[PDB]
RNA sequence: UAGGAGCUAGCCGUCGAAGGUGGGACAAAUGAUUGGGGUGAAGUCGUAACAAGGUAGCCGUAUCGGAAGGUGCGGCUGGAU
RNA sequence: CGGUACCUAAUCAGAAAGCCACGGCUAACUACGUGCCAGCAGCCGCGGUAAUACGUAGGUGGCAAGCGUUAUCCGGAAUUA
RNA sequence: AUGGAGAGUUUGAUCCUGGCUCAGGAUGAACGCUGGCGGCGUGCCUAAUACAUGCAAGUCGAGCGAACGGACGAGAAGCUUGCUUCUCUGAUGUUAGCGGCGGACGGGUGAGUAACACGUGGAUAACCUACCUAUAAGACUGGGAUAACUUCGGGAAACCGGAGCUAAUACCGGAUAAUAUUUUGAACCGCAUGGUUCAAAAGUGAAAGACGGUCUUGCUGUCACUUAUAGAUGGAUCCGCGCUGCAUUAGCUAGUUGGUAAGGUAACGGCUUACCAAGGCAACGAUGCAUAGCCGACCUGAGAGGGUGAUCGGCCACACUGGAACUGAGACACGGUCCAGACUCCUACGGGAGGCAGCAGUAGGGAAUCUUCCGCAAUGGGCGAAAGCCUGACGGAGCAACGCC
RNA sequence: UAAGGAACUCGGCAAAAUGACCCCGUAACUUCGGGAGAAGGGGUGCUCUUUAGGGUUAACGCCCAGAAGAGCCGCAGUGAA
């Protein structure tokens, strides 16, 4: 489960260490989200040095819920926390060194820049 | 390392060389053998040999090492060649 | 000038460093267990004066000695003689 | 074929071959030269209690294969 | 079966640059911030001290002072009367 | 590196010289637009209807591949004992 | 010992003190009109900025399974009549590589570098030495393998995957001829620690190829092979000095203070451990802070003598950072593995690494460093008979009152 | 009660979380008393070994332990309150 005010860590390495969310974007009333979204946050942890510094807006996609996926395949993928990453308004990342593990369901997400960036893919 | 060291020396085109055989491990401009001498073997009128003649003993039956023309030079100095009838005697 | 000096250290560290567990072994095996049952003045009890002196000019020519307790090991066993 | 020899004084007490040298000399100038006594030491402890405590010694103290005296001995002398 | 002892396959503790945590230190911008001097006509003040600077007084010294200046108690000449 | 050096001499009176100023000390001349203005301006200047000096000038001065500076040490100045 | 005005050196000026632009020189030099020529010497300061790398270290079938091709003979013509389409040699050459190699140095940097880091001088009972000289053994050797040679799929990829297999101058199964090996009595020296006295038991192989004319081995000469000795050579441990300077840095330190027993350095130790005193260290400013490759180097005060590293020379340390191990005799390696790290690129995702401190220039800059300069021409050396390369060592080509002649 | 974690709300009311004991560590500011339980950490099961005791000591024994390891079990060891 998912909702806004709500603290998401990030795993890259543009400068933000840890963020919550104001919005999650698509339409009229939507509430939550999960993973292979975009969404709108806030850091209240930036990482020393770094392109974005704390207290600034940001948009971002989702990685790896806690609350994961079950696929056409009839089968199931979750994870033991969660974890966002910051974009450019084209699928483009800040931060290019990206840690730990991401699924394979954004590919359809256009991601596929940073699935290619990515370690392990899943 | 070890081969006789024809020594690059002086100013612009002085190579006024000085005989020596660098030593096993150290380079042209390092530590040697022993310097024996104070003249260009290359030198416009010979050879030229002046060296410590009397050295033959020590470097010749411990380490030093000419090549392919001042073995010559020295044994029709008496040293090098001549060492060889040293060792036979 | 990048060559291939790292493919073949391994197979010449096994034709010398892992001959050093081949021959060797027989030291590596026997400061453990069989070196160290044959001390103790047990029921073999120190006899080199006369094997070794028979037999490191035959088969038994090892070479890893040196110095400052007695040998490195164990080369001073011809006390009785 | 010789080595060092020098004089001293004995200070502390242990087991294990005194003898704990505090050698007296001199020291200089460039412009004036005032060559003026200054020490230097070698600590170490008791011999069996042979070397009596302040000992104005001829010093040295063994070959070192432990770990409490330096280097090379030559023959205890005279008390101060 | 090396199974005994063994090392790799397995377990009991080590540091390791690393890695990231934490409080101080230095800074640098400086903050609708902020103290010392100088500086550039000194318009601010009398030429305040230098002719007892118009009244010799002074030195430590309560004292207030936008600024030349002033009043209290212990040593003094660095003074014309 | 050199059909270049050595050489014929080919060559002809030929094919190769600027400084602050023209200021007392700056030796470079007095002048004008110059009237403490412009501005050259090193110790210091000049300049106010008689500028030598601002600007300019033909020469022009101290040495010449020459002309003045910039960071270092010391002469200067043992003004570092 | 040979140096030496200050244009001046305050006030009303007379005078003392004072410090003082400046004018002279040189400088890694450099800033503001290029000339007769030439010549010197030199060389990224900023830019130890990232570094792209090119290229940056290469030498030996004169080691052999030699594979390959292939010399040479080269059946038979395969007939628009000239092949080794054949016999065996299959030499020489990448040799398939297996092996002897170095590669830290010719090359670079001074990052760092508190103490012999070096300058710089000692004592050493603190000795070992692929490449090396000489006196003593021959050129006895396991060849399992081993690429030789074959076999099994994958992904663009990185680069792997399973199955077997010959030679060597590889090395290795078994005996050997050189202080070999450390004990019985054998000496004293620097007490510790050396001194070989004893008798050598103990060293023990091999590398034979290319092989000269021949004796095809003498010594297998070569240039590659096994065994004591020393030694060149280098490094090698123990003391003084600069081995640090500096309290608006002071009280410093706790197996501590570095012998005995176990361990280990060619040597030797608290290097760890069972014992030793709180001791030891001290305003010798220890502690700690700052700093450090070190000397000459130059200029130069009258002499006194000194500050002097850019260069330039010598002597330390580091070579993408770091960490474990391997190692070459020694390596943490200018052009070695695993790596973290870091980024770089690639990605077809399956993962792989890269890797400027050789020397040029690339972005850059500057006042400054030339020119992604020349070639090994010569000399140089590492491996290699012979011969070869590295050359970005070397020498040179341009640069220039930086300074002149 | 998943998951998220004060967005609810006038307002974290409420509830939630804490706690026991042991050990280590606890700043500021101070009317010097304190603050301070500051904070912040870490720990507790069972068995065999003595360690050697608190002695339960009569003494190892009796339990707690001197309190030392070594071991057994589970998601879980002031397992409740």
């Amino acid at each position: 489960m998912i909702q806004q005010e709500t603290r998401l860590k990030v795993a890259d390495n543009s400068g933000a260490r840890e963020v919550l969310t104001i919005k999650v974007l698509g339409g009229s009333g939507r509430k939550t989200a999960n993973i292979g979204d975009v969404i709108v946050c806030t850091v209240k942890n930036a990482t020393p040095g770094g392109v974005v510094k704390k207290g600034d807006v940001v948009k971002a996609v989702i990685v790896r819920t806690k609350s994961g996926v079950r696929r056409n395949d009839g089968s199931y993928i979750k994870f033991d926390e969660n974890a966002c990453v910051i974009i450019r308004d084209d699928k483009g990342p800040r931060g290019t060194r990206i840690f730990g593990p991401v699924a394979r369901e954004l590919r359809e997400g256009n991601f596929m820049k940073i699935v290619s960036l990515a370690p392990e893919v899943l | 390392a070890v081969k006789i060291r024809l020594t690059r020396l002086g100013s612009k085109r002085n190579p006024f060389y000085r005989i020596v055989v660098a030593d096993a491990r150290s380079p042209r401009d390092g530590r040697i053998i022993e310097q024996i001498g104070t003249y260009n073997p290359t030198s416009a009128n010979a050879p030229e040999i002046k060296v410590d003649e009397a050295l033959a003993l020590k470097w010749l039956n411990d380490g030093a090492k000419p090549t392919d023309t001042v073995h010559n030079i020295l044994s029709k100095e008496g040293i090098m060649k001549k060492f060889d009838e040293q060792k036979k005697a | 000038a990048n060559i291939k000096s790292a493919i073949k250290r391994v197979k010449t560290t096994e034709k010398a460093e892992a001959r050093n567990i081949s021959q060797k072994s027989a030291m590596r095996t026997a400061v453990k267990n069989a070196k160290t049952a044959v001390s103790n003045n047990a029921d073999n009890k120190n006899e080199l004066v006369s094997l070794a002196v028979k037999l490191v000019d035959k088969a038994a020519q090892s070479n890893l000695i040196h110095s400052n307790k007695a040998d490195r090991i164990k080369s001073q066993l011809m006390t009785a003689n | 074929n010789d080595r060092k020899v020098y004089v001293g004084k004995v200070v502390s007490d242990k087991m294990d071959k005194t003898i704990t040298v505090l050698v007296e000399t001199y020291k200089t100038h460039k412009l004036y030269g005032k060559r003026v006594k200054y020490s230097k030491k070698y600590k170490t402890h008791d011999e069996n209690n042979s070397a009596k405590l302040g000992d104005i010694v001829k010093i040295q103290e063994t070959r070192p294969l432990s770990a409490t005296k330096r280097f090379r001995l030559v023959e205890i002398v005279e008390e101060s």
